[PDB]
């Protein structure tokens, strides 16, 4: 019921820069994703990365509008959270 | 929890021997239930030792 | 010369002895192998979760 | 603690898993056991990889789809619908009416609404 987000937000920016290509100082916590180059097609792949390292499950329908690293990040702990009840 | 996985598993009879103690406040009921002895034998029971 | 000529000689008859020993050493690599997978943190884990 | 009297119903096929069961638990050793389950995982690593491909393959086709349903501009998909693939979410009819809407009218986030899980089948004392 309470996340260390401190960990989860550095897991997520080094999951993030180790899937594009990019290195750890560019993946800021308010970086849209449009601009580190990704598309489409791999704003979903990152997802999935995501979801393997965390080993959770993503809400979807707040999954549609996930566009910067905080929101990726406050989805991954609002899931670690609820998770005994 | 440990316990049950342990004796379950058949890897009981081979560790090192424990102490446990088990503290419960102060028993002046009208009964004479007491949850330390029924734990146990509920703990002996459900793994058949 | 003369000298490392005995021993280029021991080890060829090296070679020969390690490999007369072939089977019985093959075998004996197969049981440690065998024996190194069942004491493993992970065969715990398995045993656990059984 | 917390079984729901619909597993322990006593059926003639029930004494039959008992066999089955038991020879797995009791009559096969530990040491052969514990090889079936590393060759699974292994297996279960590739199908896995295999899936997560096909999904994303699935993406593609459908944000394809969409552009001959609006006919003009509409080039994206639904990532709630690729999540909801990755996790076995969907019933076949509904991938089905999804596909149709799609390739009719455009309309990418208009999704069908989530399959309801399999409830166990039970006959009477046979199974
Ligand atoms: C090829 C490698 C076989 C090597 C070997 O020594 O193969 C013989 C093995 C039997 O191996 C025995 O396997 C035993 C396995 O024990 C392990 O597993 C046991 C439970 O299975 C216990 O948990 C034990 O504590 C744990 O160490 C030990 O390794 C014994 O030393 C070893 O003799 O048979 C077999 O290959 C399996 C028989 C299948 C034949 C069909
Ligand atoms: C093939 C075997 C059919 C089983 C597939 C199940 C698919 C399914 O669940 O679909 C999904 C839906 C079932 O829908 C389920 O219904 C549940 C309530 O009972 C809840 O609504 C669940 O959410 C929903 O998943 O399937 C259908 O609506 C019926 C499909 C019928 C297919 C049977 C084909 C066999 C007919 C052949 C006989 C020919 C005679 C002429
Ligand atoms: C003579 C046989 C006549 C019966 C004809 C077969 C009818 C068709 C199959 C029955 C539906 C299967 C029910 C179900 O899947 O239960 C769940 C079962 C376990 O049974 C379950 O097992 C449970 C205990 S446990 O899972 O094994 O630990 C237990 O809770 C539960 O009661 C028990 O049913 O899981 C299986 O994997 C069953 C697969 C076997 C199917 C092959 C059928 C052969 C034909």
């Amino acid at each position: 019921a309470a996340v260390d987000k401190a960990k989860v937000l550095e897991d997520v920016r080094s999951i993030i820069s180790t899937q594009l290509g990019t290195e750890l100082e560019k993946v800021a916590p308010e970086a849209k994703f449009v601009d580190l180059g990704a598309d489409s097609l791999d704003t979903v792949e990152i997802m999935m990365a995501l979801e393997e390292k965390f080993e959770i499950a993503l809400e979807e329908e707040g999954a549609e509008k996930i566009a910067t690293v905080q929101d990726a990040a406050d989805m991954i702990a609002a899931q670690i959270a609820a998770k005994g009840n | 929890g440990s316990l049950v996985c342990q004796i379950y598993s058949g890897l009981f009879n081979k560790q090192i021997s424990k102490n446990i103690l088990l503290v419960n406040p102060k028993t002046t009921s009208n009964n004479l239930v007491d949850y330390n002895v029924l734990l146990i034998q509920a703990l002996a029971g459900e793994t058949e030792m | 010369p003369l000298t490392r000529a005995v021993l280029a000689v021991v080890r060829v008859r090296e070679l020969l002895r390690a490999l007369l020993l072939l089977p019985f050493s093959a075998v004996g690599g197969a049981v440690a192998a065998w024996q190194g997978l069942f004491n493993s943190q992970r065969y715990e884990n398995f045993l656990m979760s059984e | 603690t917390d079984i729901p009297w619909a597993e322990k119903r006593w059926t003639l096929f029930s004494t039959v898993w008992y066999l089955v069961q038991q020879l797995r638990f009791v009559g096969t050793p530990p040491a052969l056991r514990y090889v079936a389950f590393l060759g699974w995982r292994a297996l279960m690593f590739q199908v896995y990889a295999a899936h997560k491909a096909l999904v994303l393959w699935q993406c593609k086709l459908d944000a394809g789809l969409a552009r001959i349903g609006s006919g003009g501009a509409t080039a994206t998909f639904s990532k709630t619908m690729a999540l909801r693939r990755l996790h076995w979410r969907n019933s076949p009819l509904a991938e089905a009416l999804y596909a149709l809407n799609l390739y009719k009218t455009g309309r990418v986030h208009l999704l069908p609404p989530v399959a309801k899980p399999i409830p166990r089948p039970t006959f009477f004392w046979l199974f």
